[PDB]
């Protein structure tokens, strides 16, 4: 289109975002999810749902978006390795994508390499055991 | 009309190269030196309009006596009739209005056209604060209105932007609200008098910051302020005149071929009210006119009726003049260049008094309240805080303030290497948007926003209407509003 | 809710300690504000108690003037305090344990 | 207006310590050369010294010259438009004003469209000088409160400026042009069906085919004023000037008259304070340094199907009084129901929404009653 189009990178975590295959015959699920390819680096079209997707259609309704979700297969999350970062923090570190909604924990490393948004869900180290 | 009376006699030649290349009619062109009788230049221009039939009038004259006082006559009488007059060697903004010079078409950019080159120049340094120092005149004005507007076009206020009274003495008062701040880039547009008079004034005083940033306009790099001039940074080609001239006779000349419709200029100078009905339709091809075989570059022209994509020259090497930047229209160890900003290390800091957060207690006869352990026998960290008493006047008692947010103020100072001072607030509410008689923030945001405030080290709740004027750090401690009830009584 | 804000105007104690201390008697049946601080106003004074479900779930915040210098490092250390366990210290040597 | 002014009925008005000459200009020359009229002017004032100016010709641009005039000398006040416009001048000038500025006329018509229907939406105007400051106060005078946005309706102006007035949908419209640019205006209205009894126009220029039905217009209060009167009025407001720079400076100067002097000292530019507080005929006049009056009384008139101007509204000390109802329309006719309710308190709760604000809070819906 240049300045709009962001590209969202994402990832699969159960609680938040949902991805199924969208191949009931039809080409697409329900009216509820958006579509998700994937990267290698004509791959099958996902779709996902859920927590993270609904606040991403959400912001794109209000400030005007048109975005394209990236499902990202490098690693999970992100850790730096021998210098270099993986994972969709380190995607979004490079000039591979510009926003990356999903499950993303702000830590003190992330947020000094990447700058973050504001925090809208708590989140820390908890143990469960079983009873 | 004419200046030293050689304009004109080369204006005939100019004609006549620019007459023929034809037909139509053949305009006489005239020309009547300066008069400060203020009535001799009336019967000219009535002898001109009633025999010549002119078309246009000249404006071009040198300093002399103050320079907005010579055009401003013919000016009025180009209104009265409405026939477009071609200004020179006046760049004043009061010229840039329509409402009282109706018929007033400026071929050189006023001062107030400096305030983009300031901001080009601003971009590129990458120059993050600025402090603006403008004359209390319509100039001064006409400037800041524009820098103001190009800057919160990038979505940032300006920092401290202040106002000079002119044809003042001693303005060293203003100084005093100069120094403290945190920005070195300082922007000074004053009138050449008032800034030679402040030149000297900072030379008398000394503290002249000088080997630091300057942003000033030519006329206050002007050679009578040369003499007492400090270390500073704008020169115009114009300041040729002929060059101008024969421009403006090209674009005259444009216009009356392609006017080829009554066009019948006022024959009699007096004995009628009538107006020329075909001048604002000539006004306005000279606006829409385009002449790019100007002399002197471009001649395109704005909205507004002054040319643009002028030449600007752009450092104070002992009463240089190189031009460094390169700048044309749109050619978008300390230079007498370091960051435009100094970060300050007194942060005053604003503390409300909240109970499980910050402890506020009376302290002792001696000065210091008295000190305290914990239960594990460890010190408790309190800090003397200058606070209101009773809530009834209002007097500041230094208490001593404690607890929470004080130990994360403590350890934020040893990781930071920034001093402190803190400061309680005045009215006791945290902050909110109130309706005044437009609407102002009172309480604790108040401090922060333009009082004396640097950080607000409280609980203070994150939100929408507090987020767009102030920003956030990431958080500290979570929450969500909840109610407080009385327990039942149990047998 | 706009109306529940009308009954809000006719009283609004111009303080935080005045309120609770009013509450202390019956004078003012229910109070809303941070849970930060009731929570440690009940467990302080075994007297009141928090009825509800949190609402409006939005943190504290060290606050700065717009386009300043200090948020990032602000930020940056804040944050780095969180991970150390400090915040987690500071909070019982003042919050809890009453 | 010879016999008008030969008896000086300002005289009999008002009576004061110096000689105080009947005639204000003594010479009605205000017609073909006006330069010798100046300077006749000029030599008449340095000679007898006279204590009076008028300027009547509604020739509308003779702003400018005056102005020039009272920068080279005395103060000079227009009765009749010459002080029907308003600008900024030069402080060097006492210019005397008796017109209302283009922002009082904007507080004074979005008072009044709080009342009857509150959406100013179109703000059509011309390429035209001090239209960007009407556009500023616009955006100004709609921040908060409660009145409503549509559109911006910039235009330059027949057909293609047809379209592009109908493009926008509105029922009050604002117009700002000159008097000459405001026929073709009307013109193309009219053929773009816009000059209807659906439609008002706010001609709120400083103006003053078939003009429509909805024309609302402000002026100043003197406009229905007798030439007499209105001469009358200002000859009291210099007379009145005079004597509070007499007794409260304890002096008794010469207002400069140097007129066509050399080498004239430009020290002294002139002076306002003398006329902050005026009071004649029950009225307030606090006369700006700019030359306008703070808080001034204004007319909000309105053009009739017999194209005759009457007197509507009353603009003074921050208040307005009216003589029509207030309802809710004109008349837009398929829509807008009449909706008949009753009290149940469990759904239709009705409570007086007069908090000193004559509305309750942003919940309701304004009812009204009957009585017949
Ligand atoms: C934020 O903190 C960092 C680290 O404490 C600062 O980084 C250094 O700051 C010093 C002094 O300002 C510079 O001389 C260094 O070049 C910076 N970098 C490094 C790697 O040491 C940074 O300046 C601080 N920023 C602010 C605005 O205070
Ligand atoms: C042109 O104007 C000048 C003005 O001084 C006059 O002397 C000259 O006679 C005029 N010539 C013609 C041909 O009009
Ligand atoms: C000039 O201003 C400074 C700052 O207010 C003041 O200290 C000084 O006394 C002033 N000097 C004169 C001569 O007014
Ligand atoms: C800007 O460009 C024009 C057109 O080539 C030229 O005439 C003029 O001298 C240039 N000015 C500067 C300062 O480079
Ligand atoms: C401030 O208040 C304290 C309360 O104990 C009191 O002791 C002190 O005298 C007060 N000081 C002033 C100046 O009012
Ligand atoms: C702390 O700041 C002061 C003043 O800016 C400076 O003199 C000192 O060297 C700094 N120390 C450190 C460790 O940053």
């Amino acid at each position: 289109r240049d300045t709009q189009h962001l590209t969202v990178a994402t990832l699969e975590e159960r609680p938040f975002v949902i991805v199924e295959p969208a191949d009931p015959i039809s080409g697409t699920c329900i009216r509820d999810s958006v579509p998700c390819r994937s990267q290698l680096n004509r791959p099958e079209k996902r779709c996902c749902k859920g927590f993270c997707i609904d606040i991403l259609k959400r912001l794109a309704h209000t400030i005007g978006f048109s975005y394209d979700l990236y499902l990202v297969t490098n690693g999970k999350h992100g850790k730096k390795i021998d210098g270099v970062w993986n994972g969709m923090i380190g995607e979004v570190f490079y000039q591979r994508a510009d926003m990356a909604i999903g499950s993303l924990t702000i830590n003190e490393e992330r947020s000094e390499i990447v700058d973050f948004s504001v925090p809208f869900v708590e989140t820390g180290i908890s143990v469960m055991v079983a009873r | 009309v004419l200046s030293t009376r050689k304009h004109e006699q080369m204006f005939r030649e100019a004609v006549n190269q620019a007459n023929k290349r034809s037909w139509k009619i053949q305009l006489n062109a005239t020309s009547v030196t300066h008069k400060p009788n203020a009535i001799q230049m009336a019967l000219s221009v009535c002898e001109d309009l009633i025999s010549s039939q002119v078309y246009a009038i000249l404006v071009s004259h040198p300093p002399t006596p103050n320079d907005h006082f010579t055009p401003t006559p013919v000016s009025y009488t180009a209104g009265f009739y409405r026939i477009p007059v071609l200004g020179l060697t006046t760049r004043m903004s009061i010229y840039s209005d329509k409402s009282i010079h109706l018929s007033f078409l400026r071929t050189v950019p006023p001062y107030s056209h400096q305030s983009s080159v300031w901001f080009e120049m601003m971009r590129v340094y990458s120059w993050n604060h600025i402090i603006l120092l403008v004359s209390d005149d319509h100039e001064g004005r006409a400037a800041q209105k524009r820098l103001e507007t190009l800057l919160e076009e990038r979505e940032s206020k300006a920092e401290k932007v202040l106002q000079f009274d002119p044809g003042t003495k001693n303005v060293t008062a203003l100084l005093m609200e100069a120094k403290e701040l945190e920005a070195r880039v300082i922007i000074l547009s004053a009138s050449e008098d008032d800034a030679a008079t402040v030149y000297r004034a900072a030379a008398m005083l000394n503290m002249t910051g000088s080997g630091y940033v300057w942003l000033v306009g030519e006329r206050e790099i002007s050679g009578n302020a040369l003499r007492y001039a400090p270390d500073g940074i704008l020169q115009l080609i114009n300041g040729n005149e002929s060059a101008h001239i024969s421009d403006a006779v090209g674009v005259v000349a444009q216009a009356v071929h392609e006017l080829l419709n009554i066009t019948d200029p006022p024959r009699g100078c007096v004995g009628n009210t009538n107006i020329w009905k075909t001048g604002p339709l000539f006004k306005r091809v000279l606006m829409s006119s385009k002449y790019a075989d100007g002399v002197t570059g471009r001649v395109e022209f704005n909205e507004d009726g002054d040319r643009k994509f002028a030449n600007y020259s752009i450092n104070l090497q002992n009463r240089k003049l190189v031009q460094v930047g390169i700048y044309n229209g749109t050619h978008v160890i300390i230079w007498p260049k370091p960051r435009g900003y100094q970060m300050s290390t007194r942060l005053k800091i604003v503390t409300i008094h909240q109970e499980p957060f910050v402890y506020v207690k009376p302290t002792l006869s001696d000065g210091t309240c008295k000190e305290e352990f914990t239960v594990n026998g460890d010190p408790v960290k309190k800090v003397i805080c200058t606070g209101p008493n009773d809530t009834s006047p209002r007097h500041t008692v230094p208490q001593c303030c404690y607890g929470f947010c004080i130990d994360l103020l403590i350890k934020l100072a040893r990781t930071m290497n920034f001093t402190y001072e803190v400061h309680l607030v005045a009215d006791g509410k945290f902050g909110t948007q109130e309706r005044v008689n437009k609407k102002e923030w009172n309480g604790m945001m108040g401090e922060l926003l333009s009082g004396q405030a640097d950080m607000i080290v409280a609980p203070l709740t994150i939100n929408n209407e507090r987020a767009q004027y102030i920003e956030f750090s990431k958080p500290f401690k979570y929450q969500g509003l909840t109610i407080l009830v009385k327990k039942e009584i149990p047998s | 809710l706009s109306t529940m804000y009308r009954h809000m105007e006719k009283h609004n104690y111009e303080s935080a300690a005045e309120a609770i201390q009013a509450v202390r008697d019956n004078k003012l049946h229910a109070f809303i504000w941070d849970s930060a601080v009731l929570e440690f106003e009940a467990s302080q004074k075994c007297d009141l108690v928090t009825t509800g479900e949190l609402f409006f779930r939005s943190g504290f915040g060290i606050g700065m003037r717009k386009d300043s210098p200090w948020k990032q490092n602000v930020s940056l250390s804040i944050l780095k305090s969180h991970e150390n366990g400090f915040m987690e210290d500071l909070d019982k040597t003042w919050v809890r344990y009453q | 207006a010879a016999e008008a002014a030969r008896l000086g009925p300002a005289v009999a008005a008002a009576v004061r310590s110096p000689g105080l000459d009947v005639r204000p200009v003594a010479l009605v020359l205000n017609g073909s050369d006006p330069r010798s009229l100046v300077l006749q002017l000029c030599d008449l004032l340095s000679g007898l010294r006279v204590h009076g100016v008028v300027f009547e010709d509604d020739s509308r641009a003779v702003a400018p010259i005056l102005d020039f005039l009272s920068a080279q000398t005395l103060p000079i006040v227009a009765v009749h438009g010459a002080a029907l416009v308003l600008t900024p001048k030069e402080k060097g000038s006492t210019f005397l004003q008796l017109g209302s500025s283009t922002e009082q006329q904007l507080q004074v018509i979005f008072e009044v469209l709080e009342e009857y229907d509150w959406t100013s939406f179109v703000a059509v105007t011309t390429r035209a000088p001090g239209h960007r400051a009407f556009l500023s106060y616009i955006e100004v005078l709609t921040d908060g409160s409660l009145v409503g946005w549509e559109h911006r309706g910039a235009l330059t102006l027949e057909a293609v400026l047809s379209a592009q007035l109908r493009s926008v949908s509105a029922q009050i419209r604002l117009l700002f042009c000159a008097r000459e640019e405001a026929e073709p205006v009307f013109r193309a209205a009219e053929e773009a069906g816009l000059t209807g009894s659906g439609y008002v126009w706010f001609m709120v220029g400083p103006q003053l085919a078939p003009l429509p039905a909805g024309l609302f217009a402000v002026r100043s209060a003197g406009w229905r004023d007798d030439l007499a009167r209105r001469v009358a009025a200002g000859v009291a407001v210099v007379a009145r000037g005079a004597q509070a720079l007499l007794r409260d400076y304890g002096f008794l100067p010469e207002l400069g008259h140097d007129c066509r002097a050399q080498n004239r000292t430009h020290r002294g530019e002139s002076l306002h304070r003398y006329f902050m507080n005026i009071t004649w005929d029950n009225r307030d006049y606090s006369f700006n340094e700019d030359g306008f009056l703070v808080n001034p009384s204004l007319v909000v008139i309105s053009l009739t199907r017999d194209r005759t101007w009457e007197v509507v509204g009353s603009w003074e000390q921050q208040t307005l009084r009216l003589k029509y109802p207030l309802w809710s329309r004109y008349g837009r006719d398929t829509q807008h129901l009449t909706v008949a309710t009753l009290e149940e308190r469990p759904f239709v709760i009705v409570e007086p929404a007069d908090p000193i604000s004559g509305t309750c809070i942003r919940d309701s819906v304004p009812c009204r009653s009957q009585l017949n």
